[PDB]
């Protein structure tokens, strides 16, 4: 239910973003992408989240087509998927505590439990002494696993986030996407995507490879 | 959601408090700067309202000097005096002795032309010499509406510089701390959501600045009123410049939050308006 | 010799980013053009009403009558003789005939003179009012004593004023000017940082903010100068006006050359001090050691 | 001549940066510290730029120590260093040829070898016709290596790194590791630091570990 066909990006500067491309993928599967230094993956995503537009072809999400919409729209969709970024974006001056919690103001709960449901967010990533610091604190991974506990909590319907623990200490990856194994475990579905091949061939996957915009440089590979 | 409704505004302003209380060398400068600005063109009202309640130096001249028949007489002089008081462009006319002659002020200034009145006034009982010099009606009259430009030109002028400097220190306050205006959006919430606390803290400005004009006022009208007593009492009067009426400095407040609030509106727009998916 | 070659890339990029977003810039730089234009425009028409000098006093002139039968030589040279003391803008001589005629006109009779003083104290001008009426052959001196303290009263309240205002606007400019300077200086941080870990000295890190303020003020001055000569040429619709029914050859002049060339300067030069000064703030907030 | 004698960085809220160390790095070396998540390496190599205060201990450099030092030296000595930092930082409206000039620029050397000197580096960064563009354009690995560039121009006389291949394909990351120990048959050092140690085992190295604000869980294994 989230089928590409013959999409492609070409920005009016002249380059090419996106050459082409045409698939599907079905609820609550993990997805995996590699491929080399110019593949285009993040701005891939980035057409999932929609702040641009796709230049050519059409690409549908459930009912409605991504292309076209409303901005009055955006909101009601993009409040329902956690992310997280190669250049993580943090609210410096709001210490982390508020900075996870904002989804949930966003939807807007009592403040008690969304204590409680930080809380809970904090032993899953292992920082449980740092409650109430400023992101300009931390250490470099930290904020990292930080913008990750961000796109974990509220139980998104839905993961799409960016190359995890690509300054992380292997064995604590370990864990890591053991945790985003336990969040497959329900009707979620994830769009991780890295160049660490070493540990993508343990679990379920399916190694979608671009390469300068091609769509197959490889397939299911399941 | 109305529950949650009420508690973003509650967090919002608690927070630019923190915010406002934090960094306080920097908000003082600012907010002092328009709070200065708004100070000139309220006080030139209150200073033009003052020299208002002192209306009688306006006409103060100019009376008509009909003078009454050479033979001294009192009572058609008395006879004669109401009528005048029933005629419009006049006040008074008001019996004089010959330690005769009676006199009387007008209300506007009118210019060469209105003498015909004179003229007509000088048909009454004591009729010895009507006397209403002009060059002094043209002289008056050349000051006035050379003063309404003057005061016109004033008030437009610094009415426009107000506008803009606060308008401009709200948009380029707004512009700095861009990161917040995508990060929230991103990952979801609504256009009035990423507003409010712009608003907010505009407002807070606003009511700080509007406070700080009022003791500037204040202290600058009571600095003054030394020449103006002594002048007042100098010419035979009592007219000393008052101090600031509260009903008018509130409302000198509120238009200045009011005046906050709708620059963060013209400011968050352009950015909003940037940001767009295109 | 490389200090000449920094300057030139300065220029060059502080124009670029000039024109790259035009419509803010623009806006600051009319704001504060604005802003800068009152008080020169208050100046000037002190300067216009100095040239008109002449009617500050006379007004309120001092007029003296003579003996009952002076000679009309003597007042003649009466004239001359107080010209030499200070307090006459002008010393006219009237004789004892030309004085009747005068009286006749306006309705033996004193000679009477034509004085103007300087100085507006009553006190003083009143004590100069008992030695003209001390004079060889004047007889009393009139002098509406309200006139001549109501005329020193008449300056007090000016001249405060005057002050007043003109300490308040000047502030008011320069706080506005600094204050916008520090905003702009204040966005844009993380260059000022990237040049700082990578090196450089402060002179090579300030400069392209200097010549940004530099252009500012140079925008501002010559966009006031525009304005403040419109406003006058408008504003000359009434002053004719008056100088034809009273009879007179005043008309205010606009913006002479040299006033707009200190204006501009001024302008520059506020910039530069205020890129300086904000400038200063971040590079001591950026020091470790 | 490196040298490290007992120091170590207490933070003023409270929180400790690091106990205690003591080093010695000869002249030519190169190393490959590496540790866990939490070990203070961004904040070690920041107290080599001395943007740091020592905190509890004192630090050499050769002849002169790190402390009591000029302000107005310290330029001076930031000219020497070629360094990188893992959140790189670029200047946001200037073109990248200009980004990577800027070091010689600051050097006041002329421009006509200005360009062929950032020709040069282009192609051992491997990237071809990307210049005259601007920083935002680029993709996340293309700005690493524009950091990457930027620290490898007119050859300088120290070189530090924070977690190159932060993005990179492994592929990627061999030749430019490569150029490094280029740089290191030159007269040069070199202090990378990557918590990826599988690619780096294989070639011979000296390295380092830390724990838990330590000076060493693990000792050199040259
Ligand atoms: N706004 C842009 N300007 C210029 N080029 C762009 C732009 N957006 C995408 N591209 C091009 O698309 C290519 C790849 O897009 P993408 O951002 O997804 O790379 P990536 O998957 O994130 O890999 P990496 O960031 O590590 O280099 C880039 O090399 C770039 O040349
Ligand atoms: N300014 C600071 N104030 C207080 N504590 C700090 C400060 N900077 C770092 N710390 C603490 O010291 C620890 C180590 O800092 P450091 O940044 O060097 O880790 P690191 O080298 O970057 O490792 P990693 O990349 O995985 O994050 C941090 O986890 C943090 O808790
Ligand atoms: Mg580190």
């Amino acid at each position: 239910m989230i089928r590409f066909e013959q999409v492609g990006k070409r920005y009016p500067n002249g380059h090419v973003g996106l050459h082409e491309v045409s698939f599907r993928v079905h609820r609550g599967e993990i997805l995996f992408v590699t491929g080399h230094s110019g593949a285009g993956k993040s701005t891939l995503l980035r057409l999932i989240l929609a702040m641009e537009r796709p230049t050519s072809g059409k690409l549908l999400l459930g009912g409605q087509d991504l292309g076209r919409i409303t901005t009055a729209q955006i909101p009601f969709l993009r409040r329902q998927i956690g992310v997280v970024f190669q250049n993580h974006q943090l609210l410096t001056d709001r210490t982390v505590a508020d900075n996870i919690a904002l989804p949930l103001q966003i939807l807007g709960m009592p403040k008690p439990e969304i204590a409680k449901r930080v809380a809970s967010a904090l032993e899953r990533v292992n920082l449980k002494e740092k409650g109430e610091a400023l992101p300009s604190d931390l250490s470099t991974g930290q904020q990292q696993r930080v913008g990750i506990a961000r796109a974990i909590v509220h139980q998104p319907a839905l993961l799409l986030a960016d190359q995890p623990t690509g300054n992380l200490d292997p064995r604590l990856a370990s864990e890591i996407m053991g945790v985003f194994e336990d969040i497959n475990r329900l009707g979620t579905t994830v769009l991780i995507a890295s160049h660490d091949l070493a540990l993508i061939a343990r679990m379920r996957h399916r190694m979608l490879t671009l390469q300068r915009g091609r769509i197959i440089a490889d397939r299911e590979d399941e | 959601s109305f529950s949650a409704y009420l508690e973003s505004h509650r967090a919002s302003l608690v927070d630019s408090l923190r915010r406002l209380f934090g960094h306080p060398f920097g908000s003082f400068f600012t907010c002092l700067v328009m709070g200065i600005t708004l100070s000139l063109p309220m006080g030139l009202s209150l200073l033009l309202n003052n020299v208002e309640r002192l209306g009688g130096s306006w006409q103060r001249a100019a009376q008509i000097s009909l003078f009454l028949d050479l033979k001294t007489s009192e009572n058609q002089g008395q006879d004669l005096r109401e009528q005048i008081e029933r005629l419009p462009d006049v006040i008074e006319a008001q019996l004089i002795s010959r330690e005769p002659v009676i006199s009387v002020t007008p209300k506007q200034i009118d210019r060469a032309g209105l003498e015909a009145l004179r003229q007509q006034l000088a048909e009454l009982p004591h009729v010895q010499q009507a006397q209403l010099d002009l060059v002094w009606v043209e002289r008056l009259s050349a000051i006035l509406k050379l003063g309404e430009r003057f005061v016109f030109g004033l008030t437009i002028l610094l009415v426009l510089t107000l506008l803009l400097v606060v308008g401009n220190t709200i948009r380029l306050h707004i512009e700095n701390r861009r990161n917040e205006i995508e990060v929230i959006k991103l990952v979801g919430g609504t256009d009035g959501y990423v507003r409010r606390p712009f608003l907010y803290m505009g407002a807070l400005y606003g009511l700080g600045a509007g406070i700080l004009s009022w003791a500037l006022l204040a202290y600058s009208l009571n600095w003054l009123n030394g020449s103006v007593v002594n002048l007042s009492g100098l010419y035979g009067s009592d007219f000393g410049l008052q101090g600031v009426p509260l009903d008018d400095g509130l409302s000198l407040t509120v238009g200045a939050v009011l005046l906050g609030w709708v620059g963060a509106w013209l400011a968050v727009a352009r950015h909003l308006r940037e940001l767009a998916p295109r």
